[PDB]
């Protein structure tokens, strides 16, 4: 019973998944030591494992959801995702931070044992970070609140976990957890980061005469805690969270291959409605190039190449199903531009 | 007649998973959105429930809300999982709620797909076990909504900007055929600036005009 | 004083001035005598409305007596040089150097309402000091007055000796005069 | 009354001023007399632009029928002392001192406006007082004259001694003279079709 | 930790998990050693009005 | 817990990449490791 | 009130409304939309239950 290289791990990922080599090796690395930290569980030796957590840094529509649903795919261990927007102080109406392990539960079929060995992904992470702190003499609920509860959680203790979808209350019937082992991957979008990195490495001396004077991906690359600090997140939230992983944004050529390669690609699902239906359906590598200038034009990154690809077909798929003796529906680029239709081919 | 279709061929054995697309109703009130899904339901025997986001709009304890809306569909699917998975889920005035960055949030999820724990026929104390699993990435969900500030937003960017000078074209008689039209041309950047969240805009690619 | 006005926008509502709010929405005011400092500010304008979007129209206000060539000029020069199409206005009078910005406009986007008055004339000066220097003086006030007479009948489409006639002495037109002059493209009676 | 204008930043909308929001796309404004106020505003400006990006190209329009000297020799030392380019326009016109500060420009940067009108002439001063004194301001005046006409000449590549005639007396010059004469290097008559920027 | 009446949780919780070490032996827990971790999370934001009160 | 950071960052290619090595007994880091200059040596035997 | 209330103008030619011209609960309950109930509380889908709604 062999464990799986990270090899294999990122080869799976990258079935999914285009264009992220750093955090794609950090994951991988990532779970294998879980794996590898979870098999020694009796562990006889001086030693004991300490998990080391993932912080997940990327634009908008880059693949940080993403890559958290393609481990759930080949993870044997539980994996929950989770938005730390809801989250909210103890003792405020809005959430609690034990919610999280009552989902991982879920997917473990309330098996403590088999949950402790999970992982978590805690997304919106930099939403908790105080960014316009304006400070809060009266009270920071959906923030440092949250990093504050936070921390025990990821540095490892038993959780009061509620039954199934209750809340904290007097109520004895709570079954105690245990998240030292848990691994946590939390991952935000930090806007704002890399006016703050650029800070630090062009801060220069001053303005006058006397003074000195001094890529999105290349730039959070440089990424430093104190980057952090500024941001919004306390000294103790980056400690739990040692691991750093970038993920650069997505270009035109990327979409293109987002469009074909991966194995749930956009093309490949309407592909499969059109054969099912006993039609082919084919896209010119015109039409792609198309789809992507669109969708970097409204930029909507890669989720709007479903919407692109939903309008130019409407007409085709209604027409479709009626349509009899159709063995072949050709897409050029200026059906993705809407002056020309598709072409069909009769059998 | 998609999403259905893709419900007909669960397993699809080729190496493609096909992807849920939910659909944005776009449109003044009392003009037919909540008809629409209603005579859908009716045409294609299935559970339909409809929700208002604006009740929602509180963002204490979302997800306690979002899943009652499973709960109810539950009830008109006589508890059975499977049809209720096939359900149609309409829900009202989205256009509110933009700016609850949070309530957002919490509604993607139900709409990406995730699994729902629900108390099965109620019942004084039930364990946590028995609540029943249902996964909503296979249920269909519509978003309507009246967007009257978003006519005024595509003008801004489709034709000139302007609407105060001289040569700016203001002569509105409460005609609606240019917002009709207007509206036709929506796109995500336009919802962008009326307050919706992208995240959200790309799990309701469909966007329907009336 | 200057009235402020809510702007209405997604979420937070805004607060901005009168002459603000039509900024927006790309519209110019040219009021009162041309001098240097409201010059560099009109131009400061049309930069900015540009460089936010080159593709749409500007438009631009005139109501005023003139005043000095050179800030006529670098206005004029500006809206010829940018991209976008600045569609001139006359409200109340223009005169010499609004006029001349007035038909300066975008071809068909060159606009004045009906009661409105435009004034045209030729240049004005003066020197004192030695010969030498009035001479020179004196050349480039007329180089002045020929280079703005083939501009007016380049925008005008007239004939440069007409235009030479003409605005040898003061010369008013009205707004239907205008039009028949190649100044203003059409008339704004109502809307 | 300057207008006041809306930038929308990642934190949210933030309002500036015209004249601010244009120095954030490095655009400054030398118009009216040059004083030595005005002078040490378009000085701090300058020297907050090269710290902000030094690299960048900053561009300077100049409407004014010219000032004080000392004021424009602190601002034309400060644009020969920055790293940045400083790319000169001529709006309206460009007196002695104004076109003084646009041939001063980045070689190959500097522009003027197809209607626009520069003018050159020598330095003027005055002083009332004893023989002895008159006799220092007038040397002093004498030395500005011929730093200004040295560095005249070596931004305009033209002769000492053709800088001199043509500055004993009130010389105009319209946007092709002054390409002929070395004071600037090319005309902006449109923005898509020389695309120099 | 809450205020003794809110969502959150209550004090008293120390000692269950405190008992849960002794095999619920009361005489076992009293003697016990306990440790409070985080303990500046809870404190007035250097306000001594306290306008509104604090529950956590 | 900044030293975990460290020394996850200079291991992290050599633990990607080690499982699927063979033959390789021992992993040696020097002080250039940790500035990125050079690479861990590796002992085959 | 707040539906369907503008408020009052401030000129001359502005119709001015005093604490009289409230329009209280008397005649202002005919007004009455499935939103304002959902706005006080009730659930949308009960309401279209029912459709009678007698005013007294
Ligand atoms: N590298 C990628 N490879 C393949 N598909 C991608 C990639 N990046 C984005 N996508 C597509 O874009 C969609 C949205 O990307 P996500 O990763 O879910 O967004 P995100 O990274 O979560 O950013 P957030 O969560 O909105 S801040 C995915 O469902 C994919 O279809
Ligand atoms: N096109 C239509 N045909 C028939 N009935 C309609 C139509 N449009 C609206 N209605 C009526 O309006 C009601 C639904 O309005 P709806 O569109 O739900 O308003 P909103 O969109 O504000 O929720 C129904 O009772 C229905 O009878
Ligand atoms: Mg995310």
């Amino acid at each position: 019973s062999a464990l799986p290289t990270p090899h294999e791990i990122r080869n799976h990922l990258d079935d999914y998944v285009i264009g992220q080599e750093q955090a794609k090796k950090v994951l991988a690395v990532a779970v294998y030591n879980h794996y590898k930290r979870l098999r020694n569980g009796d562990t006889s030796n001086g030693v004991e494992l300490g998990k080391s957590n993932i912080l997940l840094i990327g634009p908008t529509g880059s693949g940080k959801t993403l890559l958290a649903e393609t481990l759930a795919r080949l993870l044997d261990v539980p994996f929950t995702m989770a938005d730390a927007t809801t989250l909210t102080e103890a003792g405020y109406v809005g959430e609690d931070v034990e919610n999280i392990i009552q989902k991982l539960l879920q997917k473990s079929d309330y098996d403590v044992q088999k949950a402790q060995r999970g992982i978590v992904y805690i997304d919106e992470i930099d939403k908790i970070s105080r960014k316009s702190d304006n400070p809060s003499i009266t009270r920071d609920v959906s923030g440092e609140g949250v990093q504050q509860a936070l921390l025990k959680l990821i540095e490892g203790t038993v959780a009061a976990v509620p039954p199934q979808g209750g809340r904290k209350h007097p109520q004895q019937e709570f079954l105690q957890v245990d998240t030292s082992k848990i691994l946590f991957i939390c991952g935000g979008a930090f806007a704002g980061l890399d006016k703050v990195i650029s800070h630090r490495v062009e801060t220069g001396s001053g303005i006058g005469f006397g003074a000195t004077v001094k890529s999105e991906g290349e730039l959070l690359a440089q990424v430093e805690p104190e980057d952090l600090i500024k941001f919004g997140l306390i000294p103790e939230f980056i400690g739990r969270l040692p691991v750093v992983a970038t993920l650069n944004e997505l270009s035109e050529e990327a979409l293109i291959q987002i469009l074909k390669e991966p194995k749930n690609a956009l093309t490949k699902q309407y592909q499969a409605l059109f054969n099912l239906e006993g039609v082919d359906l084919e896209f010119r590598d015109e039409a792609l190039d198309a789809i992507a200038k669109k969708a970097m034009a409204r930029k909507t990154g890669a989720r709007g190449l479903r919407s692109i690809v939903e309008a130019a077909l409407l007409d085709t798929m209604y027409d479709l199903p009626s349509m009899e003796d159709v063995e072949k529906v050709v897409i050029d680029e200026s059906v993705i531009d809407g002056q020309s239709e598709p072409l069909l081919i009769y059998g | 007649y998609n999403h259905y279709k893709r419900l007909r061929n669960g397993d699809t054995s080729n190496g493609v998973e096909l992807g849920k697309s939910n659909i944005l109703l776009i449109g003044p009130t009392g003009s037919g959105k909540t008809l629409l899904a209603e005579t859908l339901a009716r045409l294609l025997d299935v559970p339909f429930t409809m929700a208002d986001a604006t009740t929602l709009t509180e963002a204490g304890y979302v997800g306690e809300d979002v899943e009652n809306i499973i709960q109810k569909l539950l009830q008109k699917s006589d508890y059975d999982v499977q049809k209720a998975q096939r359900g149609i889920v309409y829900i009202d005035e989205i256009d509110k709620i933009s700016r609850g960055e949070g309530v957002q949030q919490a509604l993607l999820k139900l709409i990406e797909g995730t699994v729902a724990a629900v108390p099965p026929q109620g019942g004084r104390k039930h364990p946590q076990q028995e609540f029943l699993q249902v996964d909503t990435s296979k249920i269909l969900f519509i978003c309507g909504g009246a967007f009257a500030g978003l006519d005024k937003v595509i003008s801004h960017r489709v034709e000139t900007g302007s609407g105060i000078g001289f040569g700016a074209t203001v002569k509105a008689k409460s005609d609606k055929a240019s917002e009709g039209e207007l509206l036709a041309q929506v796109e995500p950047e336009d919802l962008i600036k009326f307050g919706l969240i992208p995240e959200f805009i790309g799990r309701l690619p469909v966007v329907a005009t009336l | 004083l200057v009235p402020m006005v809510i702007e209405q926008t997604s979420r937070g509502e805004r607060s901005f001035d009168i002459y603000s709010r039509l900024l927006k929405e790309r519209v110019i005011f040219l009021t009162g005598q041309v001098e240097d400092h409201m010059a560099n500010l009109i131009v400061a304008q049309m930069l900015f409305l540009e460089a936010e979007n080159p593709e749409k129209d500007i438009y631009l206000y005139i109501n005023s007596p003139g005043g000095v060539i050179t800030a006529g000029m670098s206005i004029y020069d500006t809206m010829q040089f940018i991209k976008p199409d600045v569609s001139t206005i006359c409200m109340g009078q223009a005169a010499s150097m609004g006029a001349f910005l007035l038909t300066a406009g975008a071809k068909g986007k060159r606009f004045c309402l009906p009661n409105s008055r435009v004034m045209i004339h030729q240049p004005l000066g003066g020197y004192q000091g030695q010969a030498t220097d009035i001479e020179i003086h004196a050349r480039e006030i007329l180089k002045v007055k020929g280079r703005m007479n083939e501009l007016m009948a380049l925008h005008t489409g007239q004939s440069l000796e007409q235009i030479e006639r003409d605005t040898e002495r003061d010369r008013f037109l009205s707004a239907p005069e205008a039009v028949e002059y190649g100044l203003v493209d059409s008339i704004l009676t109502h809307r």
